[PDB]
């Protein structure tokens, strides 16, 4: 018996095909699930992952900061014109809002 | 009862603040209470509904996110 | 003694306000309120200790929302105080 | 019992992209609920698209599309270069 | 010479069309448009005879309920004439 | 290739839509801002109608991949089933 | 072989029970689905279909027509303070829209 | 090949309400959608109420919640009512 290896492991990836797969199969989507579909949707949320995780980084190192925290997702989210699309309709607890003031209201 | 009472107006000129208004007229108030009460009812309905359908009788934080999903709102950070 | 013109104040509120985060309504007048409208639909009803966070995030969250739809509307008929027609338009334009 | 969670894995990834930062328990919670969330929206285009062409199972070509479908442009044809590449090369291995 | 005073053929055009049912639109400028759009994303595209119609209810729906939307927040101005502030005013209060 | 065809929607077609609404009195202006909306809304629904279009392989754009596409945005249409 | 009745007959309903009891086990919305929902459903969906055609054939007459046309189903769900509020997204071509004109559009 | 329509049943029950009156093909089309689409409301929410207590079958229960989430409170009420009484019925056959 050859030495187990992990199905990661052969396509690169970080997240874990073996729960994606149960999850498809345990959600009743479908009857049949290919082989390549949890690949690609690892993947795809992979890469969605880090690129949120990015944006916050650089945000928690401006604040001069350590730790990421909710603040730093929201400021994050908020002032990406893509982001935002596709998270219009998230609310995140403690996020709090981005500083506006309309210029009607500002002394002459 | 006079619990809703309790929604002082300091609150809502906290909440209108943070809204970025600069001045408030006087009957803001009593309409801010009703369109929150409507809104809780609302969520409390459903909510009630699922911790029925669970025999429970400890409404839990699950139900209330069901219930905003429900309503079209997704809530990020107490669960699910 | 120094004093600050009309607005001055309230401009340095919306700047403290809006670069806070802390929660805003008082915890135990939510709770019993949260408390006396469950009781219509069903009596000795019990919510643990989350359930009333999530929904007091969930309220203050639309609230700060129509405030700022309502901002908006006001500006456009050219005034500068809010009133209760405003937001009767603005929930009839969204559709509520 | 014992609850399964992505806290490994986001932690993995941002040590990847920032070694010297951190994470705190909240963000690791908002990050978990998230992942599930646009899980199940991907699944569910799927299953609408898989039966209205009569067809039982569920393949890449069905995520792909559902990838289009569902994120702006840009994203996805980010995205989707990322997964073409993915399979790929498991598919060689 | 005969004359009607400003409105009332204004007036009597709006008892008209709500009461009647016609397409409004020309269909054969439309189907150009439509084959006009499509082209850039794929060649040699084919409609059937029904996508078009489809389409043309889709859009004049929409357009008849956007200047409905977009009379109210007129209104409140207290003007009569409609002006593109309030398409646009109402477009951002909708959300999109 | 049609260079413009744009220009055919009319504004006697646009006043008569402006008349069912309710709309007593109409600007000058409301004409281009009209069609510039009416662009950005098809854009969106053949963007989608074409994908759908695609992935089935298929050379003919059918009246059910409308009607998903509008599906989709929540604009569920009664009468071509 | 006892000579076989339909479930409807046995329910009292017009609508298909077998016909709605099989589209549920092909719509893998669960692996069992009981005996109560199939019967419970076309009660629902039975009532539903006999106060839209109420109200539309109510409609009808009001107009001397003898013939149910779209006209007609507009105005009985646009009428209806409950309907309107489960079909407030719907679109009918050829409905076109409820005659309302502003009180100050009116001449003085 | 055969198709499959409700156009039947829609039939009948338009010939109980008003014996007297007939049905255009253009509103026979809109009554045939309008089935589908709350059919397919009820069944969703159904499935995800029993996926969330762990449950492998669909009962009355699922659909009498379902019923009183989506029909407002007074169409409900009815409907549960008579929904209550046919089961009875055929439980009692």
């Amino acid at each position: 018996r050859a030495k187990a290896k992990s199905r990661s492991s052969r396509a690169g990836l970080q997240f874990p095909v073996g729960r994606v797969h149960r999850l498809l199969r345990k959600g009743h989507y479908a009857e049949r699930v290919g082989a390549g579909a949890p690949v690609y949707l690892a993947a795809v949320l992979e890469y969605l992952t880090a690129e949120i995780l990015e944006l916050a980084g650089n945000a928690a190192r401006d604040n001069k900061k350590t730790r990421i925290i909710p603040r730093h997702l929201q400021l994050a989210i908020r002032n990406d014109e893509e982001l935002n699309k596709l998270l219009g309709g998230v609310t995140i607890a403690q996020g709090g809002v981005l500083p506006n003031i309309q210029a009607v209201l500002l002394p002459k | 009862r006079d619990n809703i009472q309790g929604i002082t107006k300091p609150a809502i000129r906290r909440l209108a603040r943070r809204g970025g208004v600069k001045r408030i007229s006087g009957l803001i108030y009593e309409e801010t209470r009703g369109v929150l009460k409507v809104f809780l009812e609302n969520v409390i309905r459903d909510a009630v509904t699922y911790t029925e359908h669970a025999k429970r009788k400890t409404v839990t934080a699950m139900d209330v996110v069901y219930a905003l999903k429900r309503q079209g709102r997704t809530l990020y950070g107490f669960g699910g | 003694p120094h004093r600050y013109r009309p607005g001055t104040v309230a401009l340095r509120e919306i700047r403290r306000y809006q670069k806070s985060t802390e929660l805003l309504i008082r915890k135990l007048p939510f709770q019993r309120l949260v408390r006396e409208i469950a009781q219509d639909f069903k009596t000795d009803l019990r919510f643990q200790s989350s359930a009333v966070m999530a929904l007091q995030e969930a309220c203050e969250a639309y609230l700060v929302g129509l405030f700022e739809d309502t901002n908006l509307c006001a500006i456009h008929a050219k005034r500068v105080t809010i009133m209760p027609k405003d937001i009767q338009l603005a929930r009839r334009i969204r559709g509520e | 019992s014992r609850k399964e969670s992505y806290s490994i894995y986001v932690y993995k990834v941002l040590k990847q992209v920032h070694p010297d930062t951190g994470i705190s328990s909240k963000a690791m919670g908002i990050m978990n609920s998230f992942v599930n969330d646009i899980f199940e929206r991907i699944a569910g285009e799927a299953s609408r698209l898989a039966h209205y062409n009569k067809r039982s199972t569920i393949t890449s070509r069905e995520i792909q599309t559902a990838v289009r479908l569902l994120l702006p442009g840009e994203l996805a044809k980010h995205a989707v270069s990322e997964g073409t590449k993915a399979v790929t090369k498991y598919t060689s291995a």
